[PDB]
């Protein structure tokens, strides 16, 4: 299928640098490429869709480039909250997946107390709107049997917003897993996975339900709660996510 | 690429998949259990027409084949029927208008006007085992709306 190629998968650079990440397509998209930031230890977040548009609430120092087969993404002024792996991705046709992540780590002699502060503003969490997915479900289950994976919708619009479903292995990139329609018809389902998951949608509850039957090894992931904006194929957050292990329950004593 | 293409698969509003009767012809009804792979795949071209934001027009061919769905008029009666396209010169991006369909997505669910027949859709019968035919009733009996299901190319 339509494979990703991204350089480096490591950078080292200054505070104020211009950080360059580029990701090539097996297919010629033209102008499907999408750029993700995903912070340690939490969500993902949308930098940069349709090629070359910023997300709204993105800070400026991120700039997307490239057309056709190849990609580029440029950081006007690396800071050290940068510090993140970066996965593109394209949104024209299967399987859907991305990169191999660019990790861009900030080389500072030492300050002292160099780092930083902590994230939201006024109202967050508060008086104020705010969207939240939690996700919940997860845990360790015997290989060929089936969990119901739930996620949590708040903040926003439950009917007029479209969502999917994306997982990520630990050291691995983000595949796709489905796409459930808020109209409840059209279910997109890659040969893949078809017929291994089924997704199900509760406006009442204001949660979704990720039935997972005849589970695989290959299986073994971290489900991440995606959602869309647009007409588009394309995800602006992501949840936490629930981590999903298939082993055996049967071990002996160490 | 001058001219990007994708595969996809079609259904009914019954969840019925489109299956491949004879040379020419093509049947709706219900496929379930492991006959499922059985599915024919349609290739869509992105070609020159009547472009907007819910309406995109592209041409519907049968994957790895020269067999192309075709809007012509059979005896006063706008029909579908399945053309066999030069091999070597198509697909491509500016084909014929009675090859080009007009995909729109009013809702969750794509309807494919036909360019040359305007308000003339893809239609089939409720009923199982019938035939794929041009109908200019949308949301009357015959299904007119169907879903689209993208494969592993």
């Amino acid at each position: 299928d339509i494979q990703m190629t991204q350089s480096p998968s490591s950078l080292s650079a200054s505070v104020g640098d211009r950080v360059t990440i580029t990701c090539r397509t097996s297919g010629n998209i033209h102008n499907y490429l999408t750029w993700y930031q995903q912070k340690p230890g939490k969500a993902p977040q949308l930098l940069i869709y349709n090629a070359k548009t910023l997300a709204d609430g993105v800070p400026s120092r991120f700039s997307g480039s490239g057309s056709g087969t190849q990609f580029t993404l440029t950081i006007s002024s690396l800071q050290p909250e940068d510090f993140a792996n970066y996965y593109c991705q394209h949104f024209w046709s299967l399987p859907f997946t991305f990169g191999q992540g660019t990790k861009v780590e900030i080389k500072r002699t030492g300050g002292g107390g160099s780092g930083g502060g902590g994230s939201g503003g006024g109202g967050s969490g508060g008086g104020g709107s705010e969207v939240q997915l939690v996700e919940s479900g997860g845990g360790l289950v015997q290989p060929g049997g089936s969990l119901r994976l739930s996620c949590a919708a708040s903040g926003f619009d439950f009917s007029r917003y479209d969502m999917s479903w994306v997982r990520q292995a630990p050291g691995k990139r983000l595949e796709w897993v489905a796409y459930i329609s808020s109209g409840g018809g059209s279910t997109y389902f890659p040969d893949t996975v078809k017929g291994r998951f089924t997704i199900s949608r509760d406006n009442a509850k204001n949660t979704l339900y990720l039935q997972m039957n005849s589970l695989r090894a290959e299986d073994t992931a971290v489900y991440y709660c995606a959602r869309q904006n647009k007409k588009l194929t394309w995800f602006d957050y992501w949840g936490q996510g629930t981590l999903v292990t298939v082993s055996s329950h049967h071990h002996h004593h160490h | 690429a001058p001219v990007r293409s994708l595969n996809c698969t079609l259904r009914d509003s019954q969840q019925k998949s489109l299956v491949m009767s004879g040379p020419y012809e093509l049947k709706a009804l219900h496929l379930q259990g492991q006959d499922m792979e059985q599915q024919v795949v349609f290739s869509m071209s992105f070609v020159q027409g009547e472009e907007s934001n819910d309406k995109i027009p592209v041409a519907l061919g049968l994957k790895e084949k020269n067999l192309y769905l075709s809007c012509v008029l059979k005896d006063d009666k706008p029909t579908l029927q399945l053309e066999s396209v030069d091999p070597k010169n198509y697909p491509k991006k500016k084909m014929e208008k009675r090859f080009v369909f007009n995909k729109i997505e009013i809702n969750n669910k794509l309807e494919f006007e036909s360019a040359q027949f305007p308000n003339w859709y893809i239609s089939t019968s409720q009923a199982e085992n019938m035939p794929v035919f041009l109908g200019g009733t949308k949301g009357g009996q015959d299904i007119t709306d169907f879903t689209m299901q993208f494969v592993s190319s």
